[PDB]
RNA sequence: ACGGACCAAGGAGUCUAACACGUGCGCGAGUCGGGGGCUACGAAAGCCGCCGUGGCGCAAUGAAGGUGAAGGCCGGCGGCG
RNA sequence: AGUAGCUGGUUCCCUCCAAAGUUUCCCUCAGGAUAGCUGGCGCUCUCCGCAGUUUUAUCCGGUAAAGCGAAUGAUUAGAGG
RNA sequence: UGGAAUGCGAGUGCCUAGUGGGCCACUUUUGGUAAGCAGAACUGGCGCUGCGGGAUGAACCGAACGCCGGGUUAAGGCGCC
RNA sequence: GCCGUCGCUGGCAGUCGGCAGAGCGAGAAAGAGAGUGGCGCGGACGCUACGCCGCGACGAGUAGGAGGGCCGCUGCGGUG
RNA sequence: ACAGAAACCUCCCGUGGAGCAGAAGGGCAAAAGCUCGCUUGAUCUUGAUUUUCAGUACGAAUACAGACCGUGAAAGCGGG
RNA sequence: GUCUACGGCCAUACCACCCUGAACGCGCCCGAUCUCGUCUGAUCUCGGAAGCUAAGCAGGGUCGGGCCUGGUUAGUACUUGGAUGGGAGACCGCCUGGGAAUACCGGGUGCUGUAGGCUU
C-alpha cells in the first residue's frame, strides 16, 4: 500500500464462501485506512489471512464502503495504535495527533512514521485508533494545545513569494 | 586452451521457431509390429471375405426393407417484433406495400 | 558427465510405496486391455521385466498390439524440437487403464441421452461445457449479529 | 512495436507462367478474364495450373485419360489436362474421346482422331465450356519422376528404401557394408 | 454472441494516457499502474480514448 | 590491437569436367547425330534414316548359376472325403 | 601458380527475409561431417484444423519445506530400573 | 445442440548458405577465501541494435527504427549548466 | 501526409453509343429474363493487360540467402 | 556332559535388521535367499521394438513368431 | 446372527493379553495295513471317529501399541509471477496467486464377490 494523498477510512464486510458444511459463514469486519476503495479492499485480504484461514479466492467482501468523519469541525486528539518493521525488528507503537478527521490522523501517522523512522507504508499495520480526551493524552506535543487561554506569534514570518518580483529594490520584512 | 563445455541455452527458442510440432494422426495406423500369429489370422480372414458376399447383400437388403417400411408407416417485444418482421425483405414484403398503399 | 545407464537416476521413481512392496496383487494380471485404449505408464520395480523406460514414466499412451503378457503402446516422447510417437512393449504390470477419457466417456452418454431425451420433449437444453461464471448476485442476511471486528494483533518475540 | 514475424508475410507462389511463350500468354489472358469474372472455380483451377511449371505439369498417357473418362457418369464430358496428352502403346483400342490440353503427341492425335474423338485448344474450350460446365479435369502423375525415387529418409537409415546416388549399378557399387549382415550391420 | 461480435471489432488503439501513469511498473494497488483497478479502468479510459 | 602519408592506373569465386535439384524450350515411350558422310560472312548453316552404330530411358533382382512383374466365375471330368 | 585445418584482402545501388556459437561422430579441441537455426522455389487445399495460453477431468514426481519421543546415519543432557 | 475458454488459415516437398570461440542479467546452482574467476538450469538480453534515461558505459531502466507535421507519454526528471 | 513491401492469389476486356440508352456496394442464394393464354447527329480520360486502379496491414538488422535495377564498364547481332 | 565369549542339540521371539559373485542403488520371505531332484531355453531361426541416438552402428535389453527341447502332476516357466 | 471352500482390496484386517463361543462346519484328535516321506508317522502322505473346545479359528473387551481418518500446527514454513522496495551485507518486508509436515487433540478398528451349509 502507498499512502497516496489523503488517506480515508473504509469499512469492508466480508465472509468464507458458503459452503454445504456451513451454509452461512460468519462476517467479519475491518477499518482500513486506504487511498482508494480498491486498496481497501486489498488489504483487508492481507489482514484477514493473517488471522483467518480465508483469502479472496475461498471468501468475499459484502460490504465495502467510506466511513465518513463524525464530527470533521470539532479538534479531537487520536491514539494510534500500530506495528511496524524497522530494518532490524518489529516494534509496536502508541502515537498521538491532533485533527479534525480520523482519517486525517491516520495520514499524519503514515507522513510521521516515514519521517522519524524510515517506513515505508507498506511495513506499518495501523492496530486500533481511538479518540482520546484532553486527560488521557501522553505526548507532551499534543498536551501544550490543551489550554483554553492558548495564545502565540508567528515570529520570523519567512517570504514565500520569492520570485514576484524576482528583482526588487527593497529587502523584506520578516516581522509582522 | 578450455572452451564451453555444454549448454541448452538458446535452444527451446530454436525448438519453437518451426513450432514443436506433434506427430501426424491418420484414421489408418500401420499393422507394424502386431503380433505375427494374430496378423496372419487377420490376413485369413479378410482373405475370404467374398465368401459371405451374398450372404451379406441378402440381409442389407432386407434390413433395408423393414428399415424402410417402418419409416412408411410412421411418415424481446411485440413492438419490435412487429417492425423486425416489416423490415425482412421477403416476409415484409406485403407489409411494407400496405403501409405504404394507406400512405398513398 | 553422466552415464548412459538404463536406470540412472530411477532410484525412487522405481522403488515400491512404503510398506508395500512385497506380492503384486493378481488384480492388476486380470485387467483387460483392447486396441484403442489408453493407459497411464508407470514402471514397478518389483517386475523387472518389461520394465518401460524412464522416459516413459509418467506418460500416457495408447494401446495398439496385445500379447499373452505385454501390450504395444504409442506414447509421445519430446526429443529437442520435435515430438516422435513411440512404440514400446511393457508387460502388464507397468501400465494402468487410464481413467482420462472416462470422465469424456460419461459425458458423452450423458450428452447422447440428454440430446435424445429433449429431442421427443421438444426443448433446448445445454450440452457444452462452460468455464466458471463469476458469481450472481445475493444477499448476505446479518440475523441481528454486527459483523465480527477485527484487528492486527500486537508483535510478541515468541522466540 | 507490434509483436509479429514477417518470415511468412510472402506467399510462394507463381501469379503468371515463367514461361515467356506467348501464346501461354494469350491463354493466362483469356483465362485471367475468366477466373476473375465468372463464379466457376473450375476457370480458377485451370488459370493457376498453366502458371504452373514443367514438373508440376506432367503427361497425361492416353490409357490413364481412357480408364478415368470410362467411370460411370462421366459419358459425353470433356476431358481437359493443363499439359500434353501422351500416346500408350500399352493400349489397344481407342474410345472415341473429345479432349483439351495444351499439346497432344502426334501418334495420339491420330488415334483419337481416328476413333471419332475431338481435339480441342484452351481457347475453343472457352467458347464451347465457358464456365467449364460437362468437363472432366484430369492431371498426369506427380509423383511419375526419377527424382521422387531419392527422397524420404536418407538410404542408410532403417526402412529407408529410398534409392541411393551411384554412378554406376553392379556388385562392386555401395552393396557391401552397410547393406548386409556379413558386412558391419544392415538396417 | 459476444464473442463473434468482440472479435469482430479490431483491437482498439488508444492513445498514451493524458496526464501520464502513475509507475507502469507496479501493480494498481501498490500505487503503479498494472494488474486490476476495477471501475478505476474508467478514468483512464477517458485519458486513453 | 593490427594495415592505412598522399594521388593515379592495375588488383581477387573464373574456365573445363562430373554430379544433384530447380526453372525454360523441343519432342515424347521415346529421344539425341555430338562421330562420319553429302551439298567474303561460311570453321556457318542445310541435309542424311538401310548413317540411330551408340548413349540414356523402356525391368527388376541375385555373389552367382539364373529367374524375371493380377485373377475370379460357369460347366464337365480324375483323385481324397 | 608446391601444400597450408593458418594471417591478410575480396570492388555498384535499392527492396524483402534473416542466423549460430548447441546435439552426435571424427588422432576431434584454431578444423570437418551431422541434426538444429536460415533463405529461396513452390505445390495441396481453405475462406475442419492448429496453439511456447488458460479451464475442466485424470495421472506422473520426491525437490522447497518438514521429521528424527518413525527406519538408516550422526548427536547433547539428565531421569527410573 | 461440430459437444470448454481464447486466438489464429493450414498442410506438405525439394534445394539450401552462414554457424558450430560466445558473452551478460533476475532467480536456482557446483568448485573456490574470493575474483570483472571457472562450470551448469530457466528465461531474457548483447553479439546482429539504433533510440529516451542511468553525466560517461556492449548487457541496466524505458522502448525497439521507412521520410515527415501535430498531440500524448514511458523510464527519468524540473536551482544554473 | 508521402515512399516502399506484403496481403485482398482484390477490381477493369463494359470504350457493349442514334444497329445507343448509361445500373450490378448491396445486411440476409438465384433474372434490370423471353414471349403464350385467361428541331439537333452529340456524349472527357482510359487499356505499354509485363498495363491501369482500389482497400487494409506493415517497415531494426551482422553472417547469409533472394528479388529488382530506364545503375555503370567493354565487345558482338539487330535497330535508331 | 566335557563345552568356556565362541563347537553341537532343544524351545521361543524375529519385516529381513540376512543372503542373492562384484560397486552402489532398486527388488525379493510357503521367494529372487538356503537345500535337494532332473537337466542344458547359455540351442536353431526371420522380422518388430527399446535404450545411446543423427532417432545411424555396435553393445545391451524388451515383447512376440516359427522349430527342437528341459522341468513340473499341472497351470506354467525357461531361448543365460 | 454366523461359518466352510475359493477369492478381491491387502492392518479400520496387524500385535499383546483377557472373556465368550448354540447348530453345522473348520479343527485339535486316534492309528500306520495300504500310498508316501522321515534319525523320529513330529511334519508330509494315507486309514479313521473314542474324546475336546484346551488351542487354532470366530465375536467381544483394553482411558491398549499400531494402523485409517479428521482437527490443530497454520494461511504458519515453503512457493509462481512484480517493483529504480528496504539493507553495506546477511537477509527481510510488501504486491499477485498456490499452499505443507511434526508434536498435541479427537473419531474409527475390516468391507465385500461366487458357491455351499447352520441357525423356528
Ligand atoms: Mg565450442
Ligand atoms: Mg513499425
Ligand atoms: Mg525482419
Ligand atoms: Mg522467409
Ligand atoms: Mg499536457
Ligand atoms: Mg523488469
Ligand atoms: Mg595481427
Ligand atoms: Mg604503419
Ligand atoms: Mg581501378
Ligand atoms: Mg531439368
Ligand atoms: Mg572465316
Ligand atoms: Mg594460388
Ligand atoms: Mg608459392
Ligand atoms: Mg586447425
Ligand atoms: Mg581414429
Ligand atoms: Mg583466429
Ligand atoms: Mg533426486
Ligand atoms: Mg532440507
Ligand atoms: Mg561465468
Ligand atoms: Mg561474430
Ligand atoms: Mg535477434
Ligand atoms: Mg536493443
Ligand atoms: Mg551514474
Ligand atoms: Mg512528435
Ligand atoms: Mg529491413
Ligand atoms: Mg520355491
Ligand atoms: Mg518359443
Ligand atoms: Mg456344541
Ligand atoms: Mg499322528
Ligand atoms: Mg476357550
Ligand atoms: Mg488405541
Ligand atoms: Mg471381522
Amino acid at each position: 500500500m502507498k499512502a497516496s494523498g489523503t488517506l480515508r477510512e473504509y469499512k469492508v464486510v466480508g465472509r468464507c464462501l458458503p459452503t454445504p458444511k456451513c451454509r452461512t459463514p460468519p462476517l467479519y469486519r475491518m477499518r482500513i485506512f486506504a487511498p482508494n476503495h480498491v486498496v481497501a479492499k486489498s488489504r483487508f485480504w492481507y489482514f484477514v489471512s493473517q488471522l483467518k484461514k480465508m483469502k479472496k479466492s475461498s471468501g468475499e467482501i459484502v460490504y465495502c464502503g467510506q466511513v465518513f468523519e463524525k464530527s470533521p469541525l470539532r479538534v479531537k486528539n487520536f491514539g494510534i495504535w500500530l506495528r511496524y518493521d524497522s530494518r532490524s525488528g518489529t516494534h509496536n507503537m502508541y502515537r498521538e495527533y491532533r485533527d479534525l478527521t480520523t482519517a486525517g490522523a491516520v495520514t499524519q501517522c503514515y507522513r510521521d512514521m516515514g519521517a522519524r523512522h524510515r517506513a515505508r507504508a507498506h511495513s506499518i499495520q495501523i492496530m486500533k485508533v481511538e479518540e482520546i480526551a484532553a486527560s488521557k493524552c501522553r505526548r507532551p506535543a499534543v498536551k501544550q494545545f490543551h489550554d483554553s487561554k492558548i495564545k502565540f506569534p508567528l515570529p520570523h514570518r519567512v517570504l514565500r513569494r520569492q520570485h514576484k518580483p524576482r528583482f526588487t529594490t527593497k529587502r523584506p520584512n520578516t516581522f509582522f | 586452451a578450455k572452451s564451453k563445455n555444454h549448454t541448452t541455452h538458446n535452444q527451446s527458442r530454436k525448438w519453437h521457431r518451426n513450432g514443436i510440432k506433434k506427430p501426424r494422426s491418420q484414421r489408418y495406423e500401420s499393422l507394424k509390429g502386431v503380433d505375427p500369429k494374430f496378423l496372419r489370422n487377420m490376413r485369413f480372414a479378410k482373405k475370404h471375405n467374398k465368401k459371405g458376399l451374398k450372404k451379406m447383400q441378402a440381409n442389407n437388403a432386407k434390413a433395408m426393407a423393414a428399415r424402410a417400411e417402418a419409416i412408411k408407416a410412421l411418415v424481446v417485444s411485440r413492438k419490435l417484433h412487429r417492425l423486425a418482421y416489416i423490415a425482412h425483405p421477403k416476409l415484409g414484403r406485403r407489409a411494407r406495400a400496405r403501409i405504404a398503399r394507406g400512405l398513398r | 558427465t553422466n552415464t548412459k545407464g538404463k536406470r540412472r537416476g530411477t532410484r525412487y521413481m522405481f522403488s515400491r510405496p512404503f510398506r508395500k512392496h512385497g506380492v503384486v496383487p493378481l488384480a492388476t494380471y486380470m485387467r483387460i486391455y483392447k486396441k484403442g485404449d489408453i493407459v497411464d505408464i508407470k514402471g514397478m520395480g518389483t517386475v523387472q521385466k518389461g520394465m518401460p523406460h524412464k522416459c516413459y514414466h509418467g506418460k500416457t499412451g495408447r494401446v495398439y498390439n496385445v500379447t499373452q503378457h505385454a501390450v504395444g503402446i504409442v506414447v509421445n516422447k519430446q526429443v529437442k524440437g520435435k515430438i516422435l510417437a513411440k512404440r514400446i512393449n511393457v508387460r502388464i504390470e507397468h501400465i494402468k487403464h487410464s481413467k482420462s477419457r472416462d470422465s469424456f466417456l460419461k459425458r458423452v452418454k450423458e450428452n447422447d441421452q440428454k440430446k435424445k431425451e429433449a429431442k421427443e420433449k421438444g426443448t433446448w437444453v445445454q450440452l457444452k461445457r462452460q468455464p466458471a461464471p463469476p458469481r450472481e448476485a445475493h444477499f448476505v442476511r446479518t440475523n441481528g449479529k454486527e459483523p465480527e471486528l477485527l484487528e492486527p494483533i500486537p508483535y510478541e518475540f515468541m522466540a | 512495436g507490434v509483436d509479429i514475424r514477417h518470415n511468412k508475410d510472402r506467399k510462394v507462389r507463381r501469379k503468371e507462367p515463367k514461361s515467356q511463350d506467348i501464346y501461354l500468354r494469350l491463354l493466362v489472358k483469356l483465362y485471367r478474364f475468366l477466373a476473375r469474372r465468372t463464379n466457376s472455380t473450375f476457370n480458377q483451377v485451370v488459370l493457376k495450373r498453366l502458371f504452373m511449371s514443367r514438373t508440376n505439369r506432367p503427361p497425361l498417357s492416353l490409357s490413364r485419360m481412357i480408364r478415368k473418362m470410362k467411370l460411370p457418369g462421366r459419358e459425353n464430358k470433356t476431358a481437359v489436362v493443363v499439359g500434353t496428352v501422351t500416346d500408350d502403346v500399352r493400349v489397344q483400342e481407342v474410345p472415341k474421346l473429345k479432349v483439351c490440353a495444351l499439346r497432344v503427341t502426334s501418334r495420339a492425335r491420330s488415334r483419337i482422331l481416328k476413333a471419332g474423338g475431338k481435339i480441342l485448344t484452351f481457347d475453343q474450350l472457352a467458347l464451347d465450356s465457358p464456365k467449364g460446365r460437362g468437363t472432366v479435369l484430369l492431371s498426369g502423375p506427380r509423383k511419375g519422376r526419377e527424382v521422387y525415387r531419392h527422397f524420404g529418409k536418407a538410404p542408410g537409415t532403417p526402412h529407408s528404401h529410398t534409392k541411393p546416388y551411384v554412378r554406376s549399378k553392379g556388385r562392386k557399387f555401395e552393396r557391401a557394408r552397410g547393406r548386409r549382415a556379413s558386412r558391419g550391420y544392415k538396417n | 454472441h459476444f464473442k463473434e461480435a468482440n472479435n469482430f471489432l479490431w483491437p482498439f488503439k488508444l492513445s498514451s494516457p493524458r496526464g501520464g501513469m502513475k509507475k507502469k511498473t507496479t501493480h494498481f494497488v501498490e500505487g503503479g499502474d498494472a494488474g486490476n483497478r476495477e471501475d478505476q479502468i474508467n478514468r483512464l479510459i477517458r485519458r486513453m480514448n
